[PDB]
């Protein structure tokens, strides 16, 4: 399978109402990459990450990865998909209670060299 | 009254009320004229008149079935209750087609297609070479193009995403069904 442009479409992360709602989001709107990347490599480096950091993998199947950190204060649920026979993409949620940190220099970062 | 309203959508009577405070609150943010304008309307959705958008343009198009350009609270609820998760799916896809033919003259076509996919991707700062959303572009026609004339129709729409159903993600609101308690 790959994904097509409506997958594209509909789940970009202004493309929704939730914004109606505010707070209630459990997670900040949706962050994508385009890698070329296969989904298991990204798996692979996530688990080094979570090793290294001190995170938590609270779910891990065939379709991404849920990542838990700081005693509640983090969580960020990783989807990957086909996009093209070259390319996959990767969707991350994140929440953070707390307002350098641990998704400004270490996890965001590292899904932004992902991204070609 | 909020039975009338509560006995033309899938609301129950407790929830348009919940749902009148939101429209209170968003009517009430740039114009206090008891309706919602396109500037309250993205300033909902967005948090910031800043954003233009497509997706904003066309829903707000949609919500305004009485097409004067403003929102009246029975335009809000029936709207709002097509997003609803027990909403008829059948409107569901309806209004997400009519909001994907951004021309208004009919069919998804491939020139609609492609201006949405470069929309979106800027969002998300992913703005892929053109070869590549060619693609892209090229695959999503081999499958739903099975009355072959390049153009995706009602009933082509229709069997993409009940084929996909994660297509119509955005067409429901979750937090439709927490609406008293959040209001
Ligand atoms: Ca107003
Ligand atoms: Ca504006
Ligand atoms: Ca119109
Ligand atoms: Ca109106
Ligand atoms: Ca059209
Ligand atoms: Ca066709």
């Amino acid at each position: 399978r790959r994904m097509n442009a409506f997958d594209i479409i509909s789940g970009s992360p202004g493309f929704n109402l939730s914004g109606l709602f505010g707070d209630a989001r459990k997670y900040d709107r949706v962050e994508r990459f385009v890698s070329a990347w296969t989904a298991e490599r990204v798996v692979e480096r996530l688990e080094e990450i979570v090793s290294a950091e001190n995170l938590t993998v609270a779910k891990k199947e065939t379709w991404g990865m849920k990542i838990e950190g700081q005693k509640g204060n983090f969580a960020m649920v990783v989807e990957i998909n086909q996009l093209t026979d070259e390319l996959v993409m990767i969707e991350v949620r994140k929440r953070q209670r707390a307002a350098r940190d641990l998704w400004t220099d270490t996890l965001r970062p590292f899904f932004v060299e992902l991204v070609h | 009254d909020p039975e009338l309203l509560a006995r033309d959508t899938v609301f129950s009577v407790s929830e348009i009320e919940a749902l009148y405070e939101l429209f209170k609150k968003i009517s009430s943010a740039v114009i206090d004229d008891g309706l919602i304008n396109k500037e309250e309307f993205q300033l909902a959705l967005f948090k910031t008149n800043k954003k233009e958008s497509l997706f904003a343009d066309r829903v707000f198009d949609l919500f305004d079935t009485k097409h004067n350009g403003i929102l009246g609270f029975e335009e809000f609820a029936r709207a709002l209750s097509v997003f609803h998760p027990n909403a008829p799916i059948d409107d569901k896809i309806h209004f997400s087609f009519q909001l994907y033919d951004l021309k208004q003259q009919g069919f998804i076509e491939r020139q609609e297609v492609k201006q949405m996919v470069v929309a979106t991707l800027a969002e998300s700062g992913m703005n892929l070479k053109d070869t590549v959303i060619e693609d892209i572009i090229d695959k999503t026609f081999e499958e739903a193009d099975t009355k072959h004339d390049g153009k995706i129709d009602k009933e082509e729409w229709r069997s993409l995403v009940l084929r996909h159903p994660s297509l119509l993600k955005n067409m429901t609101l979750q937090y439709l069904k927490d609406i008293t308690t959040t209001f």
